[PDB]
């Protein structure tokens, strides 16, 4: 049953952060562990990441979006910092539970 | 209860026609300026 | 050097046919950048609006000699004839351009400094960690005033 | 050295380090344009303010036909004591929307900066308050005796605090100079957090519509948004003054044009406007503590906004699900200003009920309930 | 060409600007001004004291 999947990709379209050009992932709110991740990002991963963001704020204060087109697609997006912070926020764990022993 | 009445209604009109005047003027300041931004075209041509 | 502005900088009057291209260029470091383009633009206002005597005397002093370091081998004469009548026509002597180059005072610059620098919109080139450096609306209003 | 004269002065290395060489983000949209707008309410309410406290006199048996006098014989009298009355609800207006934005936007997320907020959102109300009972008429009697009754729910120490609040055992003249007194003081403390609040801010920046980082794009505040606040004021200013000049009561109410009457509380007793959302809240719970403490939390709940926060994004431009619920709230809220309008009898006291209830689930239970949904479905 | 004459005229030298602004406000106020009265009192005919005045004024005794 392809529900979640089915649902998922409704409220991806719904968010629409893709009508700017940018990843699920760029959309992060910076706390602790984004900010940690996003320097273990790779010189190129990070400087693309930079340019979708430096151009949707662009896009913003004109009040536009990217044509139809051009717009990230459901599958197409790729979770390009997703495995790092999870590793941040699991060496962030050790830690806290190591301090308490 | 309000002897101004008259007075208060005279300045309401000078008022429309200033504020109608200005607001214009300052919208075209306000575009003028942010033109630089609205028009801006950027690219992205990482070294190869 | 006061302030350590920049590690070099330089005017310039590039000219073409038609056109041309009247400026400046320097070098820093992107904490720098601000400082030097505003006492940079600083300086054309105040060649706009306050040159002395002084200054002159010495600009065109500085600008003969380097019209004579012009001609300072056979290469460079070559160089000078070549494109005298390519572009102003026939052979300009230094006589002449020394005689030009005399009949220049304050007044003479600050009219026509304010002829082609007051209040234009100029060409940014930026190139680097330019950030510090910013909005061309700000730039462009150091072109009055300053 | 410091070679211009901006940057190196200890007084203009302020103005221009805080509102001019100021880093903004550039997609700063309208909903950014309050703060200003509060500011400059600020210090046209205060020079207005200064006016008429050239010309009131704190007492009961001068106060109202002072302010009468204010107005048909002090030159441009009547237009200043509009102003500043109508300036009054502009500015709430105003507040309204620069928290609105907040809301919204996860501003929030800048928690001291909120905090002074919310701090200043409190100040300005009591101010707004205090300032409505000293022309001392039906409102400004009944008003004052309601909230500073308001203590009497608090035990022990209540009763008594109920007595230097009024400095006698009934609210008479000592009240009305203390009010006087108390309104002349707290807009300046408001100045200055305000100053605070600015402060705090400017550790971090501005937030922006996307909630994601601007430092890949920030300018100038000066020419940006220095004009752009100007439009913004030359905005507002119009139907302010179109209010304010052709029709003058529109916004306030008129129980407070017949001079207080000890012995008769107004059938119509209604607060101004701005505060009957509340008003809505406190004749819902039918219990003397529960009401009031319900009221304290309809505002207090502001501080609890930063903990309630669990998606993972900071604003909600891409969460079309808070998106409704926020929406949702509004109308809510404004329901609440309607029931504080009419009076207490069916249909009113239920759906009065309902819409507080409805109030205090949406932001406690509802927006942090959806934000873990909508952090699911989007797989995280 | 006004824009060029004004421009060159008035606008570039930011001193004269300034007189321009003080120059022009003052003729933009009296101009202004009595138009607006103007506007204002033909919207009401008869029903100011400027109009009904000549009744009482010196009219009678
Ligand atoms: C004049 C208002 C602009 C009209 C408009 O909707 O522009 C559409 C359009 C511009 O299109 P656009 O560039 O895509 O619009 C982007 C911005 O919204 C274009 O707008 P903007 O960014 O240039 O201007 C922003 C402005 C826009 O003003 C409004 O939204 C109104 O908002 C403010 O400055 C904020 C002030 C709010 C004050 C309200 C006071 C509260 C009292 C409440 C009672 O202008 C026209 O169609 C030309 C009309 C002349
Ligand atoms: C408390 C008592 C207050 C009394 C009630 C006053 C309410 C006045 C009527 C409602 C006024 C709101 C005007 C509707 C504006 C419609 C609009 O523009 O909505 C869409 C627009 C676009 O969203 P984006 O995703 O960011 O766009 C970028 C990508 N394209 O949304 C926004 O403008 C953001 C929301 C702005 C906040 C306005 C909320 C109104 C104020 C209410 C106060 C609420 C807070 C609680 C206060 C407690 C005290
Ligand atoms: C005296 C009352 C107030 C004044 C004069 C004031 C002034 C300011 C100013 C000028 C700004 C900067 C511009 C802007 O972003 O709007 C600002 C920002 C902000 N204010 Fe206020 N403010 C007031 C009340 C409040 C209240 C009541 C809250 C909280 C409920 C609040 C929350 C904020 C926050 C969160 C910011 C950051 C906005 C952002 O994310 O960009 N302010 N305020
Ligand atoms: C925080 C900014 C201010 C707010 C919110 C404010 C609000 C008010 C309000 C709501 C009233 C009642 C208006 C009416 O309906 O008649 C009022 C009246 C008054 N305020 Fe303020 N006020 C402010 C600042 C000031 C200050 C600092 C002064 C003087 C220095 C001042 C002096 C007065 C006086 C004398 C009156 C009473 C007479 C009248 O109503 O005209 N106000 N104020
Ligand atoms: C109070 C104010 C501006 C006031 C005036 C008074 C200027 C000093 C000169 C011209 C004007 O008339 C503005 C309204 C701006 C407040 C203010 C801020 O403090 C900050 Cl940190 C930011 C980022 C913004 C962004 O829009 C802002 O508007
Ligand atoms: C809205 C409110 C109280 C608001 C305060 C007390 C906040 C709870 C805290 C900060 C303040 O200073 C406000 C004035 C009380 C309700 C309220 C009023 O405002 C007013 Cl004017 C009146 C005449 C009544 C009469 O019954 C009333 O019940
Ligand atoms: C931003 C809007 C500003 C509006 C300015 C209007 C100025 C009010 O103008 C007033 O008009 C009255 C009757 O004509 C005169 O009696 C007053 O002396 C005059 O100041």
């Amino acid at each position: 049953g392809r529900l979640m999947d089915r649902i998922r990709k409704w409220y991806y379209n719904a968010a629409g952060f893709n009508k700017y050009g940018l990843m699920r992932d760029d959309t992060l709110y910076e706390d602790d562990d984004v900010k940690e991740a996003l320097k273990r990002l790779p010189k190129d991963l990070y400087n693309e990441r930079m340019f979708r963001i430096k151009r949707a704020l662009d896009l913003s204060l004109k009040h536009r979006i990217l044509p139809k087109e051009q717009w990230v697609k459901y599958e197409e997006d790729k979770p390009y910092l997703e495995p790092y912070l999870k590793e941040v926020i699991r060496e962030r764990l050790e830690r806290e539970a190591w301090n308490k022993k | 209860a309000e002897p101004e009445h008259d007075q208060r209604k005279r300045m309401g009109l000078k008022m429309l026609l200033i504020s109608a005047l200005l607001t214009s003027l300052l919208y075209y300041m306000k575009r003028h300026k942010w033109s630089v931004l609205k028009s801006r075209k950027m690219a992205y041509r990482p070294p190869k | 050097v006061e302030h350590k502005l920049c590690h070099s900088f330089q005017t310039f009057n590039t000219s073409y046919s038609d056109t041309g291209l009247f400026g400046f260029h320097f070098v820093a470091d992107p904490l720098s950048i601000d400082d030097m383009m505003f006492c940079a633009q600083g300086e054309w206002m105040r060649l706009c609006t306050s040159t002395t005597e002084s200054e002159v005397k010495r600009a065109k002093n500085h600008l003969r000699s380097a019209m004579v370091a012009q001609l300072d081998g056979t290469t460079p004469v070559c160089e000078t004839i070549g494109s005298h009548l390519l572009n102003y026509g026939r052979r300009i002597s230094l006589e002449e351009w020394d005689s030009r180059i005399s009949a220049v005072d304050a007044r003479m610059v600050r009219d026509v400094c304010s002829k082609y620098i007051y209040d234009k919109c100029p060409a940014l080139a930026a190139v680097g960690p330019i950030e510090q450096l910013l909005d061309y609306n700000r730039i462009r209003s150091g072109m009055y005033w300053i | 050295m410091a070679p211009n004269i901006r940057k190196s002065h200890p007084l203009l290395k302020m103005i221009n380090n805080s509102l001019i060489d100021l880093p903004a983000p550039s997609n700063i949209s309208a909903w950014w344009n309050f703060g200003s707008l509060l500011a400059v309410c600020l210090m046209t309410q205060i020079l207005t303010g200064l006016l008429l406290a050239m010309h009131y006199t704190a007492d009961t048996s001068l106060a109202f036909s002072s302010v009468a006098h204010t107005c048909r014989n002090v030159q441009y009298g009547w237009l200043i004591r509009n102003l500043h009355a109508n300036g009054a609800s502009f500015f709430f207006i105003c507040i309204f929307l620069h928290i609105g934005r907040g809301l919204y936007y996860g501003s929030y997320l800048y928690k001291e900066t909120w905090n002074t907020g919310v701090i200043l959102l409190l100040t300005l109300m009591a101010t707004a308050f205090v300032g409505y009972v000293l022309p001392w008429g039906q409102m400004s009697f009944w008003g004052a005796t309601v909230i500073t009754n308001l203590f009497s729910a608090i035990p022990y120490i209540g009763h008594t605090l109920v007595e230097w609040a009024w400095g006698g055992f009934s609210v008479d003249n000592p009240t009305l100079t203390r009010f006087f007194a108390l309104h002349f003081l707290l807009p300046f403390a408001i100045a200055g957090i305000t100053i605070i609040h600015l402060t705090f801010l400017h550790e971090s920046g501005s937030n922006n519509p996307l909630g994601i980082s601007s430092d890949s794009d920030k300018i100038p505040f000066h020419p940006y948004y220095s004009f752009k606040d100007i439009l913004g004021l030359t905005l507002m200013l119009t139907p302010f003054l179109t209010l304010a000049l052709f029709s003058p009561n529109l916004l306030g109410d008129p129980e407070n044009f017949t001079p207080a009457n000890p012995l008769v509380t107004p059938p119509h007793i209604k607060p101004e406007w701005y505060f009957l959302f509340a008003y809505a809240i406190l004749r819902s719970i039918p219990n003397k503590l529960g009401g009031v403490l319900a009221l304290a939390a309809s505002v207090l709940i502001l501080f609890l906004i930063p903990f309630l926060h669990k998606s993972k994004q900071r604003t909600m431009t891409f969460r079309p699900l808070s998106q409704t619920l926020f929406w949702l709230l509004v109308a809510n809220l404004l329901i609440l200003t309607w029931i504080g309008s009419q009076p207490v009898e069916h249909p009113f006291i239920i759906i009065g009920q309902m819409a507080s209830l409805s109030y205090f689930t949406i932001l406690l239970i509802l927006f942090p309930t959806i934000g873990t949904l909508e952090n699911k479905m989007l797989n995280y | 060409a006004l824009l060029r004459q004004a421009y060159s005229a008035l606008f570039r030298r930011t001193s004269t600007f300034a007189l321009t602004v003080v120059l022009g406000a003052v003729l933009f106020e009296r101009a202004f001004d009595q138009g607006a009265d103007a506007i204002f009192e033909h919207l009401n005919e008869g029903k100011l004291w400027k109009h009904i005045k000549h009744k009482y004024e010196a009219s009678e005794e």
